[PDB]
RNA sequence: UAAAGCUAAAUAUAUGUAGGAGACCGAUAGCAAACAAGUACCGUGAGGGAAAGAUGAAAUAGUACUCAGGAAUGAGCAAUUAAAUAGUACCUGAAAUCGUUAAGAUGGAACGGAUUAAGAGAGAAAACAAGUAAAGAGGGGAAU
RNA sequence: AUUUUAAAAUUAUUUGAAUUUUUCUUCUUAUAAUUUAAGUUGUUUCUAUACAGUACUUUCUUAACCCACUCGUCUUGAAACACGGACCAAGGAGUCUAGCAAAUGUGCAAGUGUAUAUGAUUCUUUAAACAUUUUACGCAUAAUUAAUG
RNA sequence: UUACCGAUACCAAGCCAUAAAAAGAAGAAAAAAUUUUUUUUUAGAAUCUUUUUAUGAGUAGAAAAUCGUGGGGU
């Protein structure tokens, strides 16, 4: 895991190996999540899967629409990536389970590190035009998540100068 | 600019970076002299990278001296230390990067006995 | 008749197997000869070129007084040795010996 | 591409070779030269070193 | 700027340091350079220069030629910065005292027989450091076969330059431009 | 001494098999082929013709067990290892590219040069103090 | 480690002149010192009674003033509305032989080169090295002629 | 009419390189301590050392000295 931690007794990790979801959507979701209390994040994810609150697409925002929900995050564009959220939800659940297994109270857990990397793409073919084969690759991703429990030198001359200054001020 | 410390005059603290090394990763900063018509660096237009030149050279007397005023001598082995028993003010040891910790320690000890400065005593410390 | 000191110097100014020259910090070219006082690579100081020469060394732990025809020995003792077989340089040698003594 | 018909050997004049040999012999003679060449010869008396 | 030739810097056209790595020859040049500088004797300087020169400009001087040169002033010592070769074409050899860089063995033998002396350069220096009673001599320099191809090119009229040709015989460079009968001549 | 004929040796050998060598190549090199290579695959066909080596000393150490999971996987107070960010896509693991965090900048480019400054990092081998004294911990060398 | 001397100059002395009668008048007889000679020396602080600090040196990072056009390329002329270059890594282009020449090195020199091949008490290296029989050939040493010469 | 500002040109000084030129095969200097200890140096590498003076643009091109990679003998 990419973080600096010090005390892993207070942390709960969780990963997804090679998730068959789009990196960009899931990245966006992760961004939306990060620095949330775990339960709140979970709630948010559930809302997005039932299309009630959007995830705002701020970085990878080419063509993404113009939802009414994005006002909540001071933004115009947003989406409700379902599959991505589901995958993320699963990994959140895993994290929660891990925390439980340890002695971490899930109320006090913050997502300190939600990392999404892109994984090696699965290759397929698409057929175009005048007998031209093109790639039709997935962009799967690795997800790492870390929840975490939360609550000179003087000198004589210099000294003299200082004293003088003080006197002057007085 | 010029970087006086005492009698050591350095005319050019800045490294000469390759032209456009800043623009393309593939072009490494190691100075390479631009041949090529229309280069602008070759032609020495105001505001472009400078060309290293023999004018920049350090005075023959202070040339390879470090801020110490001592010529650096790299040392792999105790035997090598011995040439500088008669030159312990003019030369300063650097212990070779590949020397083992025990051997390094030994070398350091020898240097102390000789009164010769070691510029990397702290390696593996 | 075929060999002389100058000739020797010419032969060995470059291709020695006691010369060590610093690649890093380019100024400095030392001769680590058994019979070189100051360790300069000069004909007027090297053990190989000079006929008679009397260096102090470390060899194998214990300090050794060396002479040129070739002899080996082991402060007062050193002085005595110098007096015996000697030909400013003596002073230098003595100084060197002091430094050597310091080592262990 | 490298070819077998590169010139591998060099002819050296017989005389030159002989001269070289002689000079090497001479060198082997001379103590200082031997020392330079790298041998630990400080404890040998005579360097044209001859044995029964 | 400055309107100068070669910008300030003085061209010197010749040799500088001998390119040879011949330790003995280096020693010799050292010596004679020293002598030149101290004993500003001309002679010494000349000797030094000749020692520095390349092999074609130290051509071999034939015993006969040496003898001829010594003819008028005897006893004084001919010095030759190159090789001296022997001459089968000589019959008699006088009592010659010669300094040279090299004596071919037979020449040396001949000299010895003559009851002469073969001196090397160091010996000469020892004897005659200002070159008193010496005579510098050169062998035939432009007598070299390479030099016969130089000058005006064969083709230019009145040139006595040998063409570079595979061989001799009528078949090789003896027709058009070599005889009035085939267009022109030379 | 033609119009009949034979005949060993010295000579040649990029084919095959078997040996042996190298100032040769070192996995985009070297044979096309270090590997189930004239293989897969393409072409009606004559033909064309790849890619692809490395865990560790040992898998007779190849991931037991527990928790969460539909499962993949993940986590561990659990476990082989010297080491698993050596986990079989396994040596090292560069760059392009992308992620996380921080710091900074941000009026239709960006970067750059020369010159300081302001920050933020590193640093004492010139950038102070040789010796002398008191007593600890070491090591040496000699003198008899 | 003797052109950081010599002299010049200056100061304080000493002998003799001079017409610019002069506390800087000049030369010169002698002697000492000095610097105006004979390229910066001192004094006092500070860093500092410090072991790295916020100071000091240095890297990067931002600004700011001024400047700065896409490199490569053919071209009289490229920032070009000329072409090639999305990026990165690795690969990637005057080489090897033959024969000639010049240059330079080296040996020997009216010679030189032991060519094939032989020989050895040569045999991991040795496919090198060594050797040359108890007037070979090359190139040179002579040219010239279409030629007998 | 002055005065001013104003180049990589000019001038003075420094340093680098190039070129040439001089010239070169033996010795105590000082400070600090307290008359003796300690501290630094006590040079002589000819393609090298010391000093001098001038000069320094550059494509095609030429040369020299350097730097680095794979392997060989030492
Ligand atoms: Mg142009
Ligand atoms: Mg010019
Ligand atoms: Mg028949
Ligand atoms: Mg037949
Ligand atoms: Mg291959
Ligand atoms: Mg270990
Ligand atoms: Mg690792
Ligand atoms: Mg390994
Ligand atoms: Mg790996
Ligand atoms: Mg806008
Ligand atoms: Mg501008
Ligand atoms: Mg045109
Ligand atoms: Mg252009
Ligand atoms: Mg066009
Ligand atoms: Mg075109
Ligand atoms: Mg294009
Ligand atoms: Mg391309
Ligand atoms: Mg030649
Ligand atoms: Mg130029």
């Amino acid at each position: 895991y990419a973080k600096k931690i010090r005390n892993l007794g207070k942390c709960a990790k969780g990963a997804g190996v090679d998730l068959r979801v789009h990196f960009k959507n899931t990245y966006e979701a992760a961004r939306a999540i990060r620095r949330m209390k775990l339960l709140e994040a979970k709630k948010y994810l559930n809302d997005v899967i039932e299309k009630k609150r959007c995830v705002p697409f701020r970085k990878y925002n080419g063509g993404v629409g113009r939802t009414n929900q994005a006002k909540e995050f001071n933004h115009t564009q947003g989406r409700w990536p379902a599959k991505s959220c589901k995958f993320l939800l699963n990994i959140l659940d895993n994290v929660q389970a891990n925390a439980e297994s340890r002695n971490l109270d899930v109320s006090k857990l913050r997502l300190i590190h939600v990392m999404v990397n892109k994984a090696r793409p699965g290759r397929r073919r698409t057929y175009k035009a005048h007998g031209r084969i093109n790639p039709f690759m997935s962009s799967p991703c690795h997800i790492q998540i870390i929840a975490r429990e939360i609550n000179i030198s003087n000198q004589n001359r210099l000294k003299n100068k200082s004293v003088k200054k003080q006197q002057t001020v007085q | 600019a010029v970087k006086k410390v005492g009698k050591i005059i350095k005319k050019r603290t800045k490294k000469f970076t390759r032209f456009q090394s800043n623009r393309f990763m593939r072009v490494k900063p190691a100075w390479r002299k631009p041949r090529g018509i229309d280069c602008r660096v070759r032609r020495r237009y105001k505001g472009t990278n400078l060309m290293p030149s023999i004018g920049y050279g350090s005075n023959k007397k202070t040339k390879f001296l470090l801020p110490n005023n001592k010529y650096k001598y790299v040392v792999k082995n105790v035997k090598e230390m011995e040439p500088l028993i008669m030159n312990h003010t003019k030369y300063c040891v650097q212990i070779a990067h590949n020397v083992s910790s025990k051997k390094r320690k030994q070398i350091i000890e020898r240097a102390k006995q000789m009164n010769v400065s070691v510029i990397n005593a702290k390696a593996r410390l | 008749s075929n060999v002389s000191n100058a000739l020797v110097w010419e032969l060995t100014r470059k291709s020695n197997c006691f010369i060590k020259k610093n690649k890093a910090g380019k100024k400095g070219v030392f001769l680590c000869d058994p019979l070189n006082v100051n360790y300069k690579n000069t004909p007027s100081s090297s053990g190989l070129v000079k006929s008679n020469s009397t260096n102090v060394t470390l060899k194998d732990g214990k300090v050794v007084f060396s002479v040129k025809v070739n002899q080996h020995f082991k402060m007062k003792n050193v002085e005595k040795l110098l007096q015996q077989h000697g030909s400013k340089n003596k002073e230098k040698l003595l100084k060197k010996y002091k430094r050597l003594s310091k080592l262990y | 591409p490298t070819k077998i018909w590169r010139r591998w050997g060099r002819k050296v004049n017989l005389k030159e070779k002989r001269y070289a040999v002689c000079s090497s012999i001479a060198a082997s003679g001379v103590t200082s030269l031997v020392l330079a060449r790298g041998h630990r010869i400080s404890h040998l008396k005579e360097v044209p070193l001859v044995v029964s | 700027g400055i309107a100068l030739k070669n910008v300030g810097r003085i061209k010197k056209h010749g040799r500088k340091h001998l390119v040879s790595k011949n330790p003995y020859l280096r020693l010799l040049v050292k010596l004679y350079n020293f002598l030149a500088r101290r004993t500003n004797a001309n002679f010494n300087k000349i000797i030094a220069k000749r020692l520095i020169m390349p092999k074609r400009y130290r051509p071999p001087l034939s015993l006969s030629k040496l003898q001829y040169h010594m003819a008028n002033h005897p006893n004084d010592i001919a010095v030759v910065v190159g090789s001296i070769t022997d001459d089968k074409r000589l019959f008699s050899l006088k009592q010659l005292k010669v300094c040279a860089l090299r004596f071919t063995e037979t020449a040396r033998k001949r000299i010895e027989d003559a009851g002469g002396e073969c001196l090397t350069f160091d010996q000469l220096a020892l004897k005659y450091p200002t070159g008193k009673k010496c005579v510098l001599l050169r062998g035939p320099t432009k007598a070299r076969t390479a030099e016969k191809h130089f000058g005006k090119a064969p083709g230019k009229p009145k040139s006595k330059a040998r063409p570079y040709v595979r061989s001799k015989g009528r078949k090789f460079e003896k027709a058009r431009g070599r005889r009035k009968s085939r267009a022109y001549k030379k």
